[PDB]
């Protein structure tokens, strides 16, 4: 039952959003709009890291 | 012949048994609709009825 290792990848890497709620909403309000949402299914969010 | 039709029920036993298991070696869902979280990942030990 013991595991011996864990592997990554890290040339693509994921970044789970967290969000409130209602601010969701207004990107239903965004949904509602779309107008700087373009590729629809994503686009690109300008990092900014540490 | 009756002996041999013990064999043979034993064998029915077998390939039945074997063909259930080899029926739940894929993972398919039980009923229809959006998914939630997955939970474990690959190369890992899982128990049936965990």
């Amino acid at each position: 039952a013991t595991a011996l290792a864990t592997v990554q990848q890290l040339d693509p890497i994921y970044v789970d959003v967290t969000q409130s709620s209602n601010d969701f909403l207004r990107l239903k309000q965004e949904l509602a709009n779309g107008t700087l949402k373009q590729e629809n299914g994503k686009a690109k969010v300008s990092l900014i890291t540490s | 012949a009756q002996q041999a039709n013990a064999a043979v029920t034993a064998a029915k036993a077998a390939v039945e048994t074997a063909r259930i298991n080899l029926a739940y070696t894929k993972v398919t869902s039980p009923i229809s609709g959006r998914i939630g979280k997955s939970n474990v990942t690959e190369g890992a030990l899982v128990q049936n009825g965990q």
